[PDB]
């Protein structure tokens, strides 16, 4: 097996800058190498074939070069069609191999995070679960620090938490973050404190309330 | 098509239908996307279905074949293994697509329905624990679109557990009906969650 190694994993950029994207391979692959473009919800398109050859029809800006191990896929000057995922495959060794992959990602402003906490419905604990939920939404740097305190200490186990891919209309992200305890376990502290870190700000967005309002 | 839930150790048939083009000159390929975003070389099938190649990963348990005749491509997967589950493609010969999947799942996990959870501006919804994945989630019949974010469901241990978001004007809310609109084909089941107030 050869293994094509991408990168970088991930690549943020504006409409109009342009881009390299690195396929090396583990062994003398020769010309034998493919890129492939893969958008949100579409299967994968071939964009070129041999390492320079590219399809017809594919727009100018798309080009490929490379022999041997170091393979660049270059975009000069990217357009808002051309985010989504590239890949890299090969096909003069056995067990034909894939890359992982570059997800390519539209580049904004900074954009502070909105957040909401919400206690448990009664219907839930009727049921003998307490699920502590809490929303943040629609920042731009992905990377967000999320953590709970119950009743000031912190707390790891149990949270759940889930992302969103970039808003096709403002680019921005999403997520949610979940604690689960049981209705006991909840109806042993008072308050529930969601606290989150952004590069928006020096002090950390937080959100709370208390079982006894 | 063919694809689907199976339990570990199935079997199934995919099948791949091809127009524009003729179907005997190429050679045919299987290729799948795992759900962790990775792309596997599933088969080859020459373009007369002399020869076939498959990776170790697959070897004696896949059986690809075509009908030069029907124009068909089919994949005959033996002996299921959870790792399977993926979205599965095909593609003439550089493999050249015109597939737009279809996702086979193998899990031990029976069928079950969720349970909806009121989250009580910006309100919520909590559909948690239910099984085979497909879940749809729309506010006030999808006329209340803009401002919702369904959250990718995350599998807790042997369920599914998923929330979503729509963010209203404040003078719009417990003065209008919100609401949450679950339907889980899967179980035949729809179910309508008022958000109320307090």
């Amino acid at each position: 097996d050869i293994v094509l190694t991408q990168s970088p994993a991930t690549l943020s950029v504006t409409p109009g800058e342009s881009v390299s994207l690195s396929c090396r391979a583990s062994q003398s692959i020769s010309n034998n190498l493919h890129w492939y473009q893969q958008k949100s919800h579409e299967s994968p398109r071939l964009l070129i074939k041999y390492a320079s050859q590219s399809i017809s029809g594919i727009p100018s800006r798309f080009s490929g070069s490379g022999s041997g191990t170091d393979f660049t896929l270059s975009i000069n000057s990217v357009e808002t069609e051309d985010f989504g995922m590239y890949y890299c495959q090969q096909s003069n060794s056995w067990p034909l191999t894939f890359g992982a992959g570059t997800k390519l990602e539209l580049k904004r402003a900074d954009a502070a995070p909105t957040v909401s906490i919400f206690p448990p419905s009664s219907e839930q604990l009727t049921s003998g679960g307490a699920s502590v939920v809490c929303f943040l939404n629609n920042f731009y740097p992905k990377d967000i620090n999320v953590k709970w305190k119950i009743d000031g200490s912190e707390r790891q186990n149990g949270v759940l938490n889930s992302w969103t891919d970039q808003d096709s209309k403002d680019s921005t992200y999403s997520m949610s973050s979940t604690l689960t305890l049981t209705k006991d376990e909840y109806e042993r502290h008072n308050s529930y404190t969601c606290e989150a870190t952004h590069k928006t700000s020096t002090s950390p967005i937080v959100k709370s309330f208390n079982r006894n309002e | 098509s063919g694809g689907g839930l199976v339990k570990p150790a199935g079997s199934l048939k995919l099948s791949c239908a091809a127009s524009g083009f003729t179907f005997s000159s190429y050679y045919m390929y299987w290729v799948r996307q795992t759900p962790d975003k990775r792309l596997e070389w599933v088969a080859t099938i020459s373009d007369g279905g002399s020869y076939t190649y498959y990776p170790d990963s697959v070897k004696g348990r896949f059986t690809i074949s075509r009908d030069n005749a029907k124009n068909n491509l089919y994949l005959q997967m033996s002996s299921l293994k959870s790792e399977d589950t993926a979205m599965y493609y095909c593609a003439r010969d550089a493999m050249d697509y015109w597939g737009q999947g279809t996702l086979v799942t193998v899990s031990a996990a029976k069928t079950t329905p969720p349970s909806v959870y009121p989250l009580a501006v910006t309100l919520g919804c909590l559909v948690k624990g239910y099984f085979p994945e497909p879940v749809t989630v729309t506010w006030n019949s999808g006329s209340l679109s803009s401002g919702v974010h369904t959250f990718p469901a995350v599998l807790q241990s042997d369920l599914y557990t998923l929330s979503s978001s729509v963010t209203v004007t404040s003078s719009t809310w417990p003065s209008e009906t919100v609401t949450c609109n679950v339907a889980h084909p899967a179980s035949s089941t729809k179910v309508d969650k008022k958000i109320v107030p307090r």
